[PDB]
């Protein structure tokens, strides 16, 4: 089948670059515009470029003409984007995806995620959210980087109710989330709530019981 | 009578020698007395005398690149009316070069133009770089 | 640059049901043969992929239910019957000129009946508190439709500028929201105030809910 | 109708990347319907099809030279028509090189087109070398 | 009124001369007696007024002086005077590396003018089909 | 590609005869000045000589009694009086386009009488009999004009594919033709018949004469 | 004055390939194309064109695989390499210089090139054996290549004397008939021998012929 | 090529006079813009220095008395009012085409009123005789206009071209120039003649006036 | 300021070649266009041709194309021009100029005068050119080369009445030039009149006594 593998994600800080990796397999990689294209968190899509990888002729939405520069190896069947000058404004996940005809988009690779940031790596604080028939509780799950986190309670055991929210970047520069559980407001005295967070980036487990 | 003219813009294709082109961008196409058929060719439905140009820019690193603008008229063989080269560049990873054809032809009803290169996938395809059209004079 | 707007920014439907999104160009978009204007299906966390291309042509692969109409500077793209692999958003993208842009996109979200949100209310913790930093959570819990307005009130004061949302995906049991809304401040902040509010306004409420706590 | 057309003659200035002319040498301009403005840009009353060109030599050492064919439409922002584009020669003191754009474009009243370059300093001014022109269909 | 245009065909020649040689031969165009070819090495109009014409040479060398080809005029009664020149550096392909040159405007032509071109080096001129032509037409 | 059609194929003429061929082409080949034909001789073992140029003009050192004329598709060349030295074949060529092409030429064949062939058969040698393949030759000699049937019968069958003929170039004394024809069988096939017959058919003979032998 | 001569015969093998030479003077060599043109032993081909000047070419699309074509200008010689050779492309092959790429105004005197699976071999020679007029004859067959030559009587007799154009049998082997035609009064008063020779194979045969 | 003919070759004018001199080209050098003339000033031993560009534009730092104007084939400079730094030659040049050209130049010259020359002979030295050489000078001194016709007799025989005349510029004081008219003779040919004569015609003098000696 | 400044003079023989320069400053040399132009003896102004120096791109007129060579050099932000197969109708004032948009000539070097000559370096001969109310006398400074030659009169105490005239070059390859002055003829016979003659090229100095007969 055809395949675009790109490489990991990226943590950097701001005025660093970045060289990203897009490895085609499947199809004769010189016969195919290959497109970059980037999507910022919440946002749509926007075309960064485009190479041709039979020659390494290149052209560029003006708007990353000085952001990004293009190339491919050919023996390699890799094509690579460097991202230089790096701001927060460049905090996105980008994606290499063939051209059929330099029209539409045809096959995509899986995204790279570039994160650009002051923050170094940082395990959570977690805090308990404590207490009609229904009761709510969770963990206040703050001050962590990278993303992500992983959240269950009681081992897994308790599932029915679970929200975790999606992250918000904070004005510091890291993240935060809530999960949190309804329950019956009969079972607080009784059913003890357990929290299990794991941080993989910063091998963080901490497990914080949530009391009325 | 109407004017008759058509001006497209270069597109890439995975598939020949045979340069694809397609009515989008900045395009002319005065009438249905000319056509793009098959993203290919040109083809005048009116017998008479035209002005017929292509232009090709190409990105290669070094044979000559050769860009041919051919006739196909019914009930004859296909014919070259004009041709021109360019040595490859030696800039990395590709150097730029262009190519310019023009001239005045008799054509018959029906019959049709196109361009052939010796390296399609070496075509330059951003803006402007690379065009095909006609006027009748 | 040629600008895609789509309509509507968020269909609601049942699996079951048709699906019309459309995608206005700012300028025509097509010639004598053909519409250069692409349609991608997107879920969270994955890239999009290729659906319909030149307008109405179905992508090698694509289900059937996939169709794709329009011309000039109006496409649309229909659903025959949606199914539950269908809840993704939905963008256009022309390839006329360079650069190629794309539409702001069109979720399709999971219809279901409106219901109202259980509201909770979070004091920091004192673990927190005494670390300089006072979160208040407020929690709206399983409500839809997705849009709800959570006002924050110190001493009868509207808060501003100190708060951030977050909102889950569409549960896959009962196809509700959930919504906090995080109200941070320092500890000096907080020592200073009594009485802290969250106020929700949801047409699920047959008026305005305020879960409030004291110091 | 009368004919509208114009060739105008390339100009050196120590000032852009757009390329100045001047009417002077062996020009054309027919009448007030296409006018040569700011010495930088030609500009058709008329609506209609247009055969458009523009010739430019430069004489470099050693990325390419690019020239561009653009068009400036009223109430729309600029656009890039056509373009060539060519590697640096390694001749000393410079190497010669010829570009030649042509096509034919419907253009809207007042709209006017101009030539822009790389490097304009290396644009060679000797008789005939550079020049710039339009014809109404 | 008649359509005036030309297209000649590119002519070898063992002649000692820089001035380019043409033929009516192959998918060539010639309207009428109205432009004419002239000892094979000139289009001449018998018509005032604007007139486009072009020219394109392929050439084949090896090298350094540019290759430099020129469009002139001769008007009756005026010494030639050159209307366009277009160069292009010697190619390093062995035995020698093709390039080509396109010219061509608009000139406003007197009646009895003729155009010519002239090269620095007409036997590297390349004849083979199609790669160099010379014509115009009046507008 | 443009085809040239030469007519005749054989011209027959006598020195001091006037001798004109002709050159067809698929295709104009003339324009306002020129036409681009031109006219060449070849005699065997040489290579072609240029006689006339672009339709009418007369190569330089090419004697006077070469002309050549026509215009558009159709072009002849004139030998005023011929002359011994001009017996040969000669060709059309254009110049039109790529590729130029010529004609596939015409003869310029000595004229004499009508002369009938004398005929004569040989059986195989034992020799070659020997070796395992029979050789049978049928002999014309000495015969005008060139045209010649010749039919091979075993006990009274007509051959098929199984012989080649050669021709000898017009004899510098008489004028005259020969031809071999070669008969080639296996000897176990040669040995399986009894009579072999050559029949040959000319102009020159009143009926067809055939000349036989039989194996033994 | 000009003159264009050409190298020696070339007589290979199925996929070999040769290189012909044209040496040219009594003209500036550069002055002038130099055309290739192929006549098989059965019609005139133009196969292609190079400028002396510069090593530009120009080809029939027919040949455009099969030849390659160089100068030394250096030297005035214009070189041809045939490629891939396979029976057909058994011919003679001019250079011819042409003026102004219209008429071919000289020629060399052209290049046999065989190519043949057969090897050398030497004839084997049979009798034809003999109103007033009698004819006798020498069988010359299953020889490769040509030429061979037939006297009659160590050349005492050439009157008469008919040596016919050799056919290429399917086997790939060359065969001949000489023949001459005598008086039948003289088959008792004089012998009749005819001398075979083929100089590829070294051989000579001498066969007396007679009743 | 362009060629530029400037009137008057020679405008005489005082401080406090307008100055006006033209300039016609060959073609036209003006289209619907620009007119492609320019114009200089200079003075002996010294650069041009540009004054006026495209016909009418005063160049950078020159002074607001030059002015330009015309189009199509002529032109004019008009200096508004002369000032004694303007005394100079002008010249006009074209930029319509490759070669550009100038004019011959118009030399601005300091009006005076007509003075007759005074007029002295000398004789050759004899140191000078002595090696071989015979110089006779004749010096016209302090005149105006410049035009003047020096003719130089030998025993009432007209000579030319045996003499060289040099002029000075006008003088700083007075206005006026001076005429030095040399003529030469070998040793030999000075001996065979005895008087020796330079006639002076200037509109100043009433009559011609001759200076002469007798060799001795 | 912009300022071009060129090369000393140069006096040579026929055959020769020189190499002028034109040293440009105040402004962006690589931004104009230079052009050289000659002015012969008593001569109008002919352009010679251009340089651009952003590349070293030129133009010449036809009548120079095969005379003159033109460089630059960037980096000194000079401009060069070689002259060669020199002959006598070379002899001229050579200016550098530059270009504004190559239509006028917005500023000139000094000049360079190039003379060029079969003679040989000689100083002159120095004869007296002597003497109504006012007399004339002189000196008469004959046949030397190069120029110039320099007069005054009493050791620069007389100055009132003296003209020095141009020289003229003979057809020897020569110059000679008189130099006089008016004095009152009354005044013969009180002061004395001596021209000093100058010729630094042959180190010649000569005080020459002019008196009457
Ligand atoms: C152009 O290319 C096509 C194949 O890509 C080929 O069939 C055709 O012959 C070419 N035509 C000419 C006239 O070269
Ligand atoms: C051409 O160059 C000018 C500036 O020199 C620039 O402002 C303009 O955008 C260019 N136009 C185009 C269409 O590239
Ligand atoms: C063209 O070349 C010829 C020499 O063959 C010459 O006489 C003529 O001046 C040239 N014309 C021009 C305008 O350069």
């Amino acid at each position: 089948q055809v395949q675009l593998v790109q490489s990991g994600a990226e943590v950097v800080k701001p005025g660093a670059s970045v060289k990203l990796s897009c490895k085609a397999s499947g199809y004769i990689f010189t016969s195919y515009y290959m497109y970059w294209v980037k999507q910022a968190p919440g946002q749509g899509l926007e075309w960064i470029g485009e190479i041709n990888p039979s020659n390494g002729d290149t052209n560029f939405n003006e708007k990353f003409k000085s952001k990004a520069t293009l190339t491919v190896d050919k023996s390699a069947s890799t094509a690579y984007m460097e991202l230089s000058s790096l701001r927060s404004e460049d905090t996105a996940v980008y994606y290499c995806t063939r051209s059929d005809g330099r029209n539409d988009m045809d096959s995509w690779g899986q995204g790279t995620l570039v994160t650009v940031s002051s923050a170094s790596t940082k395990g959570p604080s977690v805090f308990p959210l404590a207490p009609g028939g229904t009761a709510a509780l969770g963990c206040l799950v703050k001050d962590y980087f990278p993303e992500p986190v992983t959240v269950s309670w009681n081992s897994g055991a308790l599932t029915s109710g679970v929200h975790t929210f999606p992250a918000v970047l904070q004005s510091s520069g890291l993240y935060s989330l809530s999960s949190v559980v309804t329950v019956p407001s009969s079972s607080l005295g009784t059913q003890t709530y357990i929290c299990n967070v794991n941080h993989k980036p910063s091998n963080t487990k901490v497990d914080k019981k949530v009391e009325p | 009578n109407p004017q008759i003219a058509a001006h497209v813009i270069s597109e890439a294709s995975s598939k020949t020698s045979v340069l694809q082109w397609a009515e989008k961008g900045y395009y002319t196409m005065s009438n249905n007395l000319v056509t793009l058929e098959n993203g290919k060719q040109l083809t005048v439905k009116r017998q008479g005398l035209y002005y017929i140009y292509a232009q090709v820019t190409f990105c290669s690193n070094r044979a000559p690149f050769i860009a041919s603008l051919c006739l196909k008229s019914p009930g004859r063989f296909e014919r070259i009316l004009l041709r021109a080269a360019n040595t490859h560049s030696s800039a990395k990873p590709c150097g730029q070069q262009s190519i310019h054809l023009g001239g005045v032809f008799e054509l018959q009803p029906g019959a049709s133009v196109f361009v052939n290169v010796t390296d399609p996938s070496q075509v330059s395809h951003g803006t402007g770089f690379t065009s095909f059209g006609l006027l009748k004079l | 640059d040629i600008v895609l707007t789509q309509s509507p920014a968020t269909l609601s439907v049942s699996p079951g049901e048709r699906a019309t999104i459309s995608c206005r160009a700012s300028q025509r978009v097509s010639s004598s043969t053909y519409s250069y204007m692409h349609w991608y299906q997107q879920k969270p966390g994955q890239p999009p992929k290729l659906l319909i291309k030149y307008a109405s042509n179905l992508e090698s692969g694509v289900p059937a239910r996939f169709s794709g109409s329009g011309s000039g500077t109006d496409f649309t793209l229909t659903i025959s019957s949606v199914e539950p692999e269908d809840f993704a958003t939905y963008y256009c993208q022309h390839s006329w000129e360079x650069p190629p842009t794309f539409g702001g996109g069109t979720k399709l979200e999971i219809k279901r009946t409106v219901a109202a949100p259980s509201v909770f209310i979070f004091p920091p913790s004192d673990e927190q508190l005494k670390s300089g930093t006072a979160s208040v959570v407020c929690l709206l819990n399983n409500f839809y439709p997705r849009e709800a307005k959570v006002q924050w009130k110190v001493d009868n004061a509207l808060q501003s500028g100190n708060s951030q949302e977050s909102v889950t995906e569409q549960d896959s049991k009962d196809s509700t929201y959930s919504l906090s809304s995080t109200l941070t401040l320092s500890k000096a902040d907080y020592e200073k105030h009594k009485v802290y509010a969250c106020e929700v306004t949801h047409q699920g409420l047959s008026s305005p809910v305020t879960k409030s706590f004291n110091r």
